[PDB]
RNA sequence: UAACGAGAUUCCCACUGUCCCUAUCUACUAUCUAGCGAAACCACAGCCAAGGGAACGGGCUUGGCAGAAUCAGCGGGGAAAG
RNA sequence: UGCUGUAAAGCUGGGUCGAACGGCCUCUAGUGCAGAUCUUGGUGGUAGUAGCAAAUAUUCAAAUGAGAACUUUGAAGACUGA
RNA sequence: GCGAGAGACCGAUAGCGAACAAGUACAGUGAUGGAAAGAUGAAAAGAACUUUGAAAAGAGAGUGAAAAAGUACGUGAAAUUGUUGAAAGGGAAGGGCUUGAGAUCAGACUUGGUACCGGGCCAG
């Protein structure tokens, strides 16, 4: 119900900003149980946590 | 505890209290006077319609420089208002008093609000900051609320006697 | 009386957002569609599909389309003690053109 | 000390207070003075302001630079379907003023005039005048006696007439009911004339002829709360004035130690009752005529309406009055037309006007065509024409 | 006395709502609502005219008069406040 | 609730209350308040009034919860712009 | 300083600043400056239990000599405020004098004497 810690830990573990962390809306209870970085890594491996793609900055117009 | 007014027959009455309630004294006084002496069900429906902005609470004493509304025409006023927090507090107290009356075996449909009053509770102090490094008061004006629900020779002179005797003899 | 019914409407949002503050146009279109659904369905309980929210905000805060084609369904709100036995669910309808379309009862 | 320089007062003290009018229907404060030898005739009529247009005319004023030359003039169109007479009122002279003795109504009243007696018509049982109509059924002797009362005692007789607002494009269904004084003949003649016109229609042409100078009573356009600068036309304070400049700088001297009634103040502007006089009648048009906008010099078969309709009014499809210039009120406003209160023999009052041409281009923009036919001729075929 | 100057001043060109003479538009207020909620100030108070009077009265004398409760504004007076 | 005294004041009926107090003859004083922009504390009118308007901007749905404009998640729309 | 005994002294805004976790809390860079605040009850017996409510609480109940003593606690004034009852009200209110009206209070049938004697009050 409050996944603030989980968002922060996922950002640290995955190596991206908090803005690029996706916590599964439909798996709230399991994510709320993930208190350690190890549980976060397990969720990341199984796709419950996902690294969002970068916002594209194409250089085609520049070239 | 001592209530300000005591019912004539306590077996047909139920009471409720709230003390040190952080709700405006002035708005609460207006809302308490709006339903004083009403049937309980009539008052509850009216308070629900107040929370809907379908009817308003008439503001009779604490109303200086408040707005005007056409929903005051029901009560013959132009200044009326919809104080939601006071209405919610009064509804909670009416519900508690109704529960007490039910526990005493009383009939809800016959209940009338026979007594209700609002008193000042002790103020709660906060601070506000003014220009030129000054400190002013920023206080609350809390309420004490109580309410009660109730089921709904001639002696004559000698000359006067003589006059009456003469008159009675004259008419048979 | 058919309580459960689905119809497709066209709302003229251009004339409803006339003169509106530019940073309130998309938020007011949300309120306008809710008032539109209550006018046609008779329910103050109006629910907007998140895809409708995406369509409203597609072109930013003041980029609302002149006309939107909407599917509105009146459905039973059993959910006892809810102040409304019915409710309206509003979702977008993808069409090639938003002109010339009339109110149509949708069969399911 | 005295004002350093002299200037006239801003605004007129004779139109005070500048408050909202009590009713939206402008009331006739005074009627024309009664002349007994004249034929029995109405003195006023109620219509609806529809809009403005343009005319072209030859001027007939010898000695003017524009004598026998064309002038372009603004005109106002008043939608005036016929009124229905539904009652009569008798007035008696008293040392305290005129007092109405009694009122007699017609047997049948239309729904539009009976809608005038209701604030919530759809929730009502429509009982208005339902027991009064029984006063006719038996033998109408009560009605005859009331009319005999009016003949015996009244010195002023006015008729009760209402508009047929359902003939206008207005979405309002309530008819406007007004008293129009009856002038000419004796009181008995007046009561007879009113009785014979019960439930009947009377048209504008039976009241106002063409070239007549008439008065208009209406309520002006509302503006809400206005500051002194526009309400009274006072001078704006300099640009660098602290706390603003759309103000009157001095609202009075130290003594009298009170703000005087003659000082300009912010307050409600417009929506006032006005009686404007001397508006010449350029045309009394007929609703049946399909060449209302046509003239002897411009023979296009044309109605008075402009292309697209009068903006925010609709189309004038009844009798109408074309008036020189502008009159108080707005589009849709009920306006009262009254005969002149004096006899005027100036050249402008007695001039016969002959309209060359009436503009019927669109009022919704820079309209450049007078007719759909002219537009089609100028533009040729279009894609939508096929 | 060349050069320099957020220094004082006059004229000129350009410019323009500074003005003739004002109009219209936008955002935020004001406004109305829910919640929250101060301060200055306060003998008692609060409609005018004249008189007399510490010689410019809300009160006193003589007149004019005088009808609940009020909202938005306003800057005449309270010889308003500081 | 009444009574006495010109008065300062004194006595008494009723209610509240819980541990000391008074009359008379004298003694003694840090002995009587409306004021001192008095002191300290408390409380009003003002007044539900002024106001809570800088820094572009929020929205839909789900979860939680007695309760969600403001918490969390998802989806968007934005901004800081090295 | 240490140990004692006293008073025509003060009695919680008094008496030392401090009767209390007082030179404390707090302020100032610093030297320094420096408060407020005593009392349920004999005894916590400090309200078990039931019920309404999300809860705070309320209503029953209970303890107590007293809850008109409920750890917002001895008594509990005034300013100021709510409710109830009575009354009054055309640009202030209040006051004196006087009477009316409405309310309240009071007295001689006496500490009365043996049906009478005799007395009190208001009046002709
Ligand atoms: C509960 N609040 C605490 C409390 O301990 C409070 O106590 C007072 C207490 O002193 C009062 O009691 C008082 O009794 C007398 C008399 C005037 O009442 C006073 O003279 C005396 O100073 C004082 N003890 C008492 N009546 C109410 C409590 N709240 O005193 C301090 C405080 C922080 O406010």
């Amino acid at each position: 119900a409050n996944l603030r810690t989980q968002k922060r830990l996922a950002a640290s573990v995955i190596g991206v900003g908090k803005r690029k962390v996706w916590l599964d809306p439909n798996e709230t209870t399991e994510i709320a149980n993930a208190n350690s970085r190890s549980a976060i890594r397990k969720l990341y491996k199984n796709g419950t946590i996902v690294k969002k793609p970068e916002t594209v900055h194409s250089r085609s117009r520049a070239r | 505890v001592r209530y300000a007014a005591t019912p004539a027959n306590p077996a047909k009455s139920a009471s409720a209290r709230g003390s040190y309630l952080r709700v405006s004294f002035k708005n609460t006084r207006e809302t308490a006077q709006a339903i004083n002496g009403w049937k309980l069900e009539k008052a509850q429906k009216y308070l629900d319609q107040v929370l809907d902005h379908q009817r308003a609470i008439p503001f009779r004493r604490y109303n200086s420089s408040i707005g005007r509304t056409g929903q005051g025409k029901e009560f013959g006023v132009t200044k009326a208002r919809w104080p939601a927090k006071s209405v919610n507090f009064v509804k909670d107290l009416l519900r508690n008093a109704q529960a007490n009356a039910e526990a005493k075996g009383l009939d809800s449909s016959k209940l009338v609000i026979s007594h209700i009053q609002v008193n000042h509770a002790p103020k709660q102090r906060r601070r506000t900051y003014r220009a030129h490094g000054r400190i002013n008061a920023y206080q609350s004006t809390p309420s004490h609320i109580e309410l009660t629900l109730t089921e709904e020779q001639i002696r004559l002179n000698s000359r006067q006697r003589g006059r009456l005797a003469s008159q009675k003899r004259l008419t048979a | 009386l058919q309580d459960v019914v689905t119809r497709e409407y066209t709302i003229n949002l251009h004339k409803r957002l006339h003169g509106v503050n530019f940073k309130k146009r998309a938020p007011k279109a949300v309120k306008e569609i809710k008032k539109f659904a209550t006018l046609h369905m008779g329910t103050t309980d109006v629910r907007l599909d998140p895809k409708l929210n995406i369509a409203i905000w597609k072109r930013g805060v003041q980029g609302v389309e002149n006309r939107m084609r909407l599917r509105i369904s009146r459905k039973r709100n059993d959910e006892e003690d809810a102040k409304e036995k019915l409710f309206a669910y509003v979702e977008p309808v993808i069409v090639p053109s938003t002109k010339g379309l009339q109110t149509v009862v949708v069969e399911d | 000390s005295h004002r350093k320089y002299e200037a006239p007062r801003h605004g007129s003290l004779g139109f005070l207070p500048r408050k909202r009018a009590a009713k939206q229907r402008g009331r006739v404060k005074s009627f024309p003075k009664d002349v007994k030898s004249k034929p029995v005739a109405l003195t006023a009529f109620l219509g609806y302001k529809a809009g403005m247009t343009t005319i072209v005319r030859d001027l007939d004023r010898p000695g003017s630079k524009m004598h026998k030359r064309e002038v372009v003039e603004a005109a106002t169109v008043v939608d005036t379907p016929p009124m229905v007479v539904v009652g009569v009122v008798g007035y008696v002279e008293t040392p305290r003023g005129l007092r109405s003795l009694t009122t007699v109504w017609a047997e049948h009243l239309s729904e539009e005039v009976r809608r005038r007696f209701y604030k919530n018509w759809y929730k009502s049982k429509k009982k208005a005048f339902t027991k009064y109509s029984g006063k006719y059924a038996t033998d109408a002797k009560q009605v005859e006696t009331e009319l005999a009362r009016i003949k015996k005692y009244a010195s002023v007789v006015r008729v009760l007439a209402h508009t047929q607002i359902k003939k206008t494009p207005l979405s309002q269904k309530k008819a406007h009911l007004a008293e129009i004084q009856i002038n000419g003949g004796s009181v008995s003649d007046k009561v007879d004339w009113a009785k014979e016109h019960f439930e009947k229609e009377v048209s504008v042409d039976s009241v106002f002829e063409q070239d007549e100078m008439i008065d208009v009573i209406a309520v002006t356009k509302g503006h809400g709360f206005e500051g002194v600068t526009h309400r009274w036309g006072t001078k704006k304070l300099p640009r660098k004035t602290h706390r603003g400049l759309r103000k009157v700088a001095c609202i009075g001297a130290w003594h009298p130690a009170n703000v005087n009634w003659t000082v300009a103040r912010a307050g409600q502007n417009g929506y006032h009752h006005r009686t404007s006089i001397n508006h010449k009648v350029y045309r009394v048009g007929k609703g049946t005529d399909e060449a209302n906008g046509a003239t002897e010099f411009d023979r296009t078969k044309k109605t008075i309406n402009p292309m697209g309709g009068f903006v925010r009014y609709g189309n004038v499809n009844n009798d109408f009055v074309l008036l020189k210039g502008s009159i108080p009120g707005v589009k849709k406003r009920v306006v009262t037309l009254r005969k002149s209160l004096y006899v005027d023999t100036s050249r402008r009052a007695v001039e016969k006007v002959n309209l060359k041409w009436i503009d019927t281009a669109s009022r919704f923009g820079k309209g450049r065509f007078q007719t759909p036919a002219e537009k089609h001729a100028f533009m040729g075929t279009l894609k939508k024409d096929l």
